[PDB]
RNA sequence: CAACCCCCGCCGUUAGUUGCCAGCGGUUCGGCCGGGCACUCUAACGGGACUGCCCGCGAAAGCGGGAGGAAGGAGGGGACGACGUCUGGUCAGCAUGGCCCUUACGGCCUGGGCGACACACGUGCUACAAUGCCCACUACAAAGCGAUGCCACCCGGCAACGGGGAGCUAAUCGCAAAAAGGUGGGCCCAGUUCGGAUUGGGGUCUGCAACCCGACCCCAUGAAGCCGGAAUCGCUAGUAAUCGCGGAUCAG
RNA sequence: GCAUGUGGUUUAAUUCGAAGCAACGCGAAGAACCUUACCAGGCCUUGACAUGCUAGGGAACCCGGGUGAAAGCCUGGGGUGCC
C-alpha cells in the first residue's frame, strides 16, 4: 500500500484490463473482496466492531 | 392482488414488521395469505485469522439475507390507506408489486 | 494384415488394429472403417482379402502416415532449429518446449535424474 | 494469539451493530465505505467531545447519523452553531439528507470505549501508568458495573523493555455469551512510541 | 382409506401410503423393484412389514426425494413402520425389539477449516 | 494462438516504420520493443533489433520466419549451466 | 482416466466439453 | 482405548442367509464403501459354490473359517536384551476377523481372472484344508510351538 | 471447565408463495389447470432429557445393566483458548518510536523478471488396472451462485465455440450433466481399449496484447510407470476410504 | 509422471518475508501488461496524494498537431463564468 499506488488504483488507466481492486481501508492489493471492497483483514476487523451491518459470525 | 416481499438482514426486525403488515391488512377489509417464510440467502466468508502466514486457522463469518412473502387478496382503498402511514423499522426493505 | 508397412496384428480387432501403425490413432481408425464399410468389431484374420484391400487404399493414400510422418515431424523440428526461435533452443537443449516448470520436474524432457552435490542446510547439518 | 473481540462474539445476540440497514450486492460496497467516511470525520473532529459511539441507521438518500457523547454541549456548540456546520459538512462528503441527532452518555464511566480513552489520554499526558489503571477500574466499579478490566501495553513509562499492566474487580467473564460486556479500545501515541488500552467493563447477566 | 408415516433419513425424505391388498409397491411413479433396480439393501426396506407378517395384506404408495436410494431405503423403512402403527398401536410392541421405529441421527459431518476432510488432517510427514 | 477472425496483431506502430522502408526501397536498421508483434511478409529481408529486457539485439528476417512473433528471436534470460 | 482428455472422465474432470463429452 | 474397553460393533445381519459372519466377509470384501459390488461378488461366488459342489454354499463358508481360524499366534515382546518372539493364544473374536482377512487377501492372490470365481476358489480349497488361506494360518500356527523355548515370558 | 449461542436428529404452534399433491373435478399425461394445505418443505418461535424410572455395586458422588423414548447418561458437530511460555510471527495489511534517502532509495512509463534448472526436500494430483477400462441407455443429492450476469431452446460446426434468442433483480428462469450406482455390449492379462506425460499440426475464447508465460477443442504422437528402499503420515463411525457438486479471488 | 511451495544454483533481475514440531498448495481467496516492491532502458522534480505560503502570469475547462515503445517533451485553437 505505497501511496501512489493506492492513487494509481483509481485512475482509469490507459485499457480496461489493468483495472485491478484495493483495500479501500489500508489499500491492500492482495486479498481484496468485492461486496465489501475490503480485504480480509479489514474485512475481520470491521466486522468485530460491528460497523459491517448484518454480518454475523458464522457456526454450523 | 398487492403482493409484498420483505427481505432484510435481521429477522426479529424482518419478522415484526411483517405482523405490522398482517393486522393492517385485517383492519380495514380484506383476507390475506399469512406471512409467508421463503428460503434465506446465506453469503459466507471465510478470512485468514493472522494477519501474516499462519492459514490454518480462519473464522467464519456470514449474510443472512431473510426472506418473508405476504399476499393481501381482494385489496381494498381503506387497506392502502393504513399502509402508506406505517414504517417502523429500519432495516427491513419493502417492495409492493400489483400482480 | 500388411498395411502402410507394418503388420498390424490378427486376433485384434480392425477398430483397434489400425492403431500400430504411426499415423493412427482411435479416431482416423473407426473412420476409415466407416468409409470402408467394414464391421470393426470382427477379427483381422477374419477379412475378405478384398475387404483388406480396400482398408490399404484408403488408410495408405489419404493420410500422411509412417516414417513418411516422422519425416514431417523431424524436419520440423528441425527447422525450428535452423530457424533459431526459442522453441528451437528448447528443442535443442533438450528442455520443455511448451512452457513448464523446470526447477522440479521436468523429467519426460531431460531423462532420468544426474544428482550432483549440495550444500549444507539450514542451521549446521 | 488469543482471545476473542468481546464484541464480535456477543454480536447479535446481547450486542447489537453499529450500522443498521439493508443493501443489496449493488449497494452495499459504497454505503459502507460513505459509513466509513462518516465515522472517519465525527471520530477525529469530536474527540474533544468524548465520544463512545456512532450509530448509522439508513432509509433511502436518508441517514441517521446518532452519536453518542459523554459532553454533548461541545458536539452542539454555543448558539446551536457547530451543529448545523457538521450536518452540512456530513451533507456535503455524504451528498444525502443527514440527520444527526446527539445523544448524552450519562455515565462515562461504564463506556469502555470512553473508560480506555481517558486511560490513554492520562497516559499521553506522562501520568503514572500502574495508577493511571487501578483508579479507572476503580471509578467504573464505583459506578454500578459488575466487573471491569483495563490492559495498557507497550512500552511503559519510557521501558526499552515493552510490558504489559493489567488490573480487574468484580467478574468479566469473557466465555459466559449472555453476559453483557462492554469493549473499547484506545491508542496512546507517544514520544517514545505507541500503547494500546482495552478497558472490558461487565455490566449484566441478561 | 390409507395409513401414513413420515420416514427421513439424512437427507433423504420418504413418503409411505399404505393401502392393504395384494403386495404391489410403488416409488415415484415406478415399480419398487424396477426404481431400485440392482440394489441389494432394497429388500430391507420391506423388513418392518415382514416382521409383523402384513406383508401382502398391503399395497404401498410411496415417494421419496433427496438422498442417495439407500438413504432413501432407510427412510422408507422408517417410514413404513411410523405408518403401521397409526393403524394398529400394538404393533409398536413388535417393531420397538430391533427398533423400526428409530430416526438414524448419524448424517454426513461439516468439513473443517485446516483439515482437507472433518478429520483427514493433511499429512505432516518427515521432521 | 491469436482468433481468426482478428487476424493478427502487430503494432500499427512497427508496421508503420517498415512500410516507409518498403515504399522507398531503404534498408536502415530498426529498433522497437513490441516483441509481441506477430511477423507478416511485409517484414521479409529486414533486419529489426529488438528490446529483450536489457538490449535490443538484431533479428535478421528471413522467409520461414514469418508465421512467428518477433520476441522469439530475443531470448529474455541468460542462461550458461550451473558450474 | 481423469488424466485422459478424450473420455467423459478426461472432460468431466477438467470441466470442459468436446467431442467425448457433448452437451445435450 | 485407554480409557475403556472398546466395545465391539454390531453388524446388520446378512439380506439373504441371515449370518451375521456373511455380512463381515462382505465388507472385507469391499473397498471404498462400494457394498454394492461386494454382496455381488460375494453372493455370485455362492453361485460357483452350490454350482461346483451341490451343497450348501452358507455351510462352505462357515467351514472354511473354522479351517483358516488360527487356534493361537505368536504376539512380540522386548525383555532385556532385545525383542524375543513370543507365543500367546488367540481369543474368539480375533481368530475371526484374521480368518475373514485373510481369507480375503489370499483370495484375491490367486490366478483366475475374475473376482467372484476368486472368492469361490479360495472359499472351496480352503473349506477342505489346502491353498495359501490355509498355508497362511498353518504358518502363524508354525511360529507359535516352533518358538515355544520362549514361551515363559508370556502375558 | 460447564452453562447461556449456532447447526444436525423427534414432535408442536404460527405461515401457504415462486414450494407441496394425499382424496376429489377437469387433462394436451407435464401437478399441466381447477381446487386444496393435508404431506414434503421452507423458517421464525416453542416443547422435549433430569441419572427422572427399574435392578445391581457404592457412606456419597458416581458406575455397570434394562424399560419407556426420535434421542440416554456431554445425543453428533460447531462457535468459545485461563495466568503465562516462546526476546515466537508480522515495520511488506494497517498503525507507530528511532535511524536513513529527497532532480532520489520518491514518481511515470515500455520491455524483461518473479515461471530461470547439473540437482535436493516438502504438499498434493493422475496412475500403474479386470472389486477395472471404454461406449451407450437409465436413476437418486445437498449446498451455493447469477439482470454489468447465469444463459434454457433453435441453427452452423467432429468439437472448443460462434450467430440468433426466451425466462430470471431469482423456493418461479438458469448455471445443472451430479459422479460413483443400475441395465446392455465391448476389451481378455497385454506396457494393453491400463497410464496420459512429451512433442508435431490445425482451431477456439478472453484480452490493447497469449514469444518469454493463459486455458480450452480436434487429429497425430502414446514417455515413466506392472503397487514403491531405509524411513514415515492420517483416521476410533456416518469417521476412514471413495465419488461427484458449489463458492470466494477472477477479463482470463 | 505431472501440479504447486522450498533449498540451492543461475541470472541484468530471478522483489520480499515465512525456517523443528508451530517454515515449505504458507502471506498469494487469481504474477502475460496491471498486480509489482526486482532488473534494463526513456522519462518527471512542490512531485501520482494533503494543508499551506511569497512573487508574477492566468477564468476553470475543452479540442487538434509534432516527436516518441509508451511516459514525457514541444506547440495550435476554442473559452471569459462567479463575488
Ligand atoms: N529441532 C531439533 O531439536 O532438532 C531436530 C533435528 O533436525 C536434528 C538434526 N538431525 C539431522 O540433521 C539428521 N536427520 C536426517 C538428515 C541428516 C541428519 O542425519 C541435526 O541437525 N543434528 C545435528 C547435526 C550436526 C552435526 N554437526 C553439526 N554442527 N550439526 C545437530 O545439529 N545437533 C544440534 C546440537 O548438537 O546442538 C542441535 O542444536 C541439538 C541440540 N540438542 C539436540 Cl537433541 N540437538
Ligand atoms: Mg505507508
Ligand atoms: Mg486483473
Ligand atoms: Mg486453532
Ligand atoms: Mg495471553
Ligand atoms: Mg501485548
Ligand atoms: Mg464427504
Ligand atoms: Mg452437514
Ligand atoms: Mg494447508
Ligand atoms: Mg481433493
Ligand atoms: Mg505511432
Ligand atoms: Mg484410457
Ligand atoms: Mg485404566
Ligand atoms: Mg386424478
Ligand atoms: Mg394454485
Ligand atoms: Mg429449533
Ligand atoms: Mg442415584
Ligand atoms: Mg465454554
Ligand atoms: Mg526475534
Ligand atoms: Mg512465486
Ligand atoms: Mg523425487
Ligand atoms: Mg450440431
Ligand atoms: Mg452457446
Ligand atoms: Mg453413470
Ligand atoms: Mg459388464
Ligand atoms: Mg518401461
Ligand atoms: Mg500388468
Ligand atoms: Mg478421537
Ligand atoms: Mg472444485
Ligand atoms: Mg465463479
Ligand atoms: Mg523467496
Ligand atoms: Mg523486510
Ligand atoms: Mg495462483
Ligand atoms: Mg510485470
Ligand atoms: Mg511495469
Ligand atoms: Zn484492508
Amino acid at each position: 500500500a505505497r501511496k501512489a499506488l493506492i492513487e494509481k488504483a483509481k485512475r482509469t488507466p490507459k485499457f480496461k484490463v489493468r483495472a485491478y481492486t484495493r483495500c479501500v481501508r489500508c489499500g491492500r492489493a492482495r486479498s481484496v473482496y468485492r461486496f465489501f471492497g475490503l480485504c480480509r483483514i479489514c474485512l475481520r476487523e470491521l466486522a468485530h466492531k460491528g460497523q459491517l451491518p448484518g454480518v454475523r459470525k458464522a457456526s454450523w | 392482488k398487492i403482493r409484498i416481499k420483505l427481505r432484510g438482514f435481521d429477522h426479529k426486525t424482518l419478522d415484526a414488521s411483517a405482523q405490522k403488515i398482517v393486522e393492517a391488512a385485517r383492519r380495514s377489509g380484506a383476507q390475506v395469505s399469512g406471512p409467508i417464510p421463503l428460503p434465506t440467502r446465506v453469503r459466507r466468508f471465510t478470512v485468514i485469522r493472522g494477519p501474516f502466514k499462519h492459514k490454518d486457522s480462519r473464522e467464519h463469518f456470514e449474510l443472512r439475507t431473510h426472506n418473508r412473502l405476504v399476499d393481501i387478496i381482494n385489496p381494498n382503498r381503506k387497506t392502502i390507506e393504513q399502509l402508506m402511514t406505517l414504517d417502523l423499522p429500519t432495516g427491513v426493505e419493502i417492495e409492493i408489486k400489483t400482480v | 494384415a500388411r498395411i502402410a508397412g507394418v503388420e498390424i496384428p490378427r486376433n485384434k480387432r480392425v477398430d483397434v488394429a489400425l492403431t500400430y501403425i504411426y499415423g493412427i490413432g482411435k479416431a482416423r481408425a473407426k473412420e476409415a472403417l466407416e468409409k470402408t464399410g467394414i464391421n470393426p468389431a470382427t477379427r483381422v484374420k477374419d477379412l475378405t482379402e478384398a475387404e483388406v484391400v480396400r482398408l490399404r487404399e484408403y488408410v495408405e493414400n489419404t493420410w500422411k502416415l509412417e516414417g513418411e510422418l516422422r519425416a514431417e515431424v523431424a524436419a520440423n523440428i528441425k527447422r525450428l532449429m535452423d530457424i533459431g526461435c526459442y522453441r528451437g533452443l528448447r528443442h535443442r537443449r533438450g528442455l520443455p518446449v511448451r512452457g513448464q516448470r523446470t526447477r522440479t520436474n521436468a523429467r519426460t524432457r531431460k531423462g532420468p535424474r544426474k544428482t550432483v552435490a549440495g550444500k549444507k542446510k539450514a542451521p549446521r547439518k | 494469539g488469543n482471545k476473542i473481540h468481546p464484541i464480535g462474539f456477543r454480536l447479535g445476540i446481547t450486542r447489537d451493530w453499529e450500522s443498521r440497514w439493508y443493501a443489496g450486492k449493488k449497494q452495499y460496497r459504497h454505503l459502507l465505505l460513505e459509513d466509513q467516511r462518516i465515522r472517519g470525520l465525527l471520530e477525529k473532529e469530536l474527540y474533544s467531545a468524548g465520544l463512545a459511539r456512532v450509530d448509522i441507521e439508513r432509509a433511502a438518500d436518508n441517514v441517521a447519523v446518532t452519536v453518542h457523547v459523554a459532553k454533548p454541549g461541545v458536539v452542539i456548540g454555543r448558539g446551536g452553531e457547530r451543529i448545523r456546520v457538521l450536518r452540512e459538512e456530513l451533507a456535503k462528503l455524504t451528498g444525502k439528507n443527514v440527520a444527526l441527532n446527539v445523544q448524552e452518555v450519562q455515565n462515562p464511566n461504564l463506556s469502555a470505549p470512553l473508560v480506555a480513552q481517558r486511560v490513554a489520554e492520562q497516559i499521553e499526558r506522562r501520568f503514572a501508568v500502574r495508577r493511571a489503571i487501578k483508579q479507572a477500574v476503580q471509578r467504573v466499579m464505583e459506578s454500578g458495573a459488575k466487573g471491569a478490566k483495563v490492559i495498557v501495553s507497550g512500552r511503559i513509562g519510557g521501558a526499552e523493555q515493552a510490558r504489559t499492566e493489567w488490573a480487574a474487580q468484580g467478574r468479566v467473564p469473557l466465555h459466559t455469551l449472555r453476559a453483557n460486556i462492554d469493549y473499547g479500545f484506545a491508542l496512546a501515541r507517544t514520544t517514545y512510541g505507541v500503547l494500546g488500552v482495552k478497558a472490558y467493563i461487565f455490566l449484566g447477566e441478561v | 382409506e390409507q395409513y401414513y408415516g413420515t420416514g427421513r433419513r439424512k437427507e433423504a425424505v420418504a413418503r409411505v401410503f399404505l393401502r392393504p391388498g395384494n403386495g404391489k409397491v410403488t416409488v415415484n411413479g415406478q415399480d419398487f423393484n424396477e426404481y431400485f433396480q440392482g440394489l441389494v439393501r432394497a429388500v430391507a426396506a420391506l423388513e418392518p412389514l415382514r416382521a409383523v407378517d402384513a406383508l401382502g395384506h398391503f399395497d404401498a404408495y410411496i415417494t421419496v426425494r433427496g438422498g442417495g436410494k439407500s438413504g432413501q431405503i432407510d427412510a422408507i423403512k422408517l417410514g413404513i413402520a411410523r405408518a403401521l402403527v397409526q393403524y394398529n398401536p400394538d404393533y409398536r410392541a413388535k417393531l420397538k425389539p430391533l427398533g423400526f421405529l428409530t430416526r438414524d441421527a448419524r448424517v454426513v459431518e461439516r468439513k473443517k477449516y485446516g483439515k482437507h476432510k472433518a478429520r483427514r488432517a493433511p499429512q505432516y510427514s518427515k521432521r | 494462438p491469436r482468433s481468426l477472425k482478428k487476424g493478427v496483431f502487430v503494432d500499427d506502430h512497427l508496421l508503420e516504420k517498415v512500410l516507409e522502408l518498403n515504399a522507398k526501397g531503404e534498408k536502415r536498421l530498426i529498433k522497437t520493443w513490441s516483441r509481441r508483434s506477430t511477423i507478416v511478409p511485409e517484414m521479409v529481408g529486414h533486419t529489426i533489433a529488438v528490446y529483450n529486457g536489457k538490449q535490443h539485439v538484431p533479428v535478421y528476417i528471413t522467409e520461414n520466419m514469418v508465421g512467428h512473433k518477433l520476441g522469439e528471436f530475443a531470448p529474455t534470460r541468460t542462461y550458461r549451466g550451473h558450474g | 482416466g481423469k488424466g485422459d482428455r478424450r473420455t467423459r472422465r478426461g472432460k468431466i474432470w477438467r470441466g470442459t466439453y468436446g467431442k467425448y463429452r457433448p452437451r445435450k | 482405548a485407554r480409557r475403556r474397553r472398546a466395545e465391539v460393533r454390531q453388524l446388520q445381519p446378512d439380506l439373504v442367509y441371515g449370518d451375521v459372519l456373511v455380512t463381515a466377509f462382505i465388507n472385507k470384501i469391499m473397498r471404498d464403501g462400494k457394498k454394492n459390488l461386494a454382496a455381488r461378488i460375494f453372493y455370485d461366488a455362492c453361485k460357483i459354490i452350490q454350482e461346483k459342489t451341490g451343497q450348501e454354499p452358507l455351510k462352505v463358508f462357515k467351514q472354511a473359517v473354522e479351517n483358516v481360524k488360527p487356534r493361537m499366534e505368536v504376539r512380540s515382546r522386548r525383555v532385556g536384551g532385545a525383542n524375543y518372539q513370543v507365543p500367546m493364544e488367540v481369543s474368539p473374536r480375533r481368530q475371526q476377523s484374521l480368518a475373514l482377512r485373510w481369507l480375503v487377501q489370499a483370495a484375491n492372490q490367486r490366478p483366475e481372472r475374475r473376482a467372484a470365481v476368486r472368492i469361490a476358489h479360495e472359499l472351496m480349497d480352503a473349506a477342505e484344508g489346502k491353498g495359501g488361506a490355509v498355508k497362511k494360518k498353518e504358518d502363524v500356527e508354525r511360529m507359535a510351538e516352533a518358538n515355544r523355548a520362549y514361551a515363559h515370558y508370556r502375558w
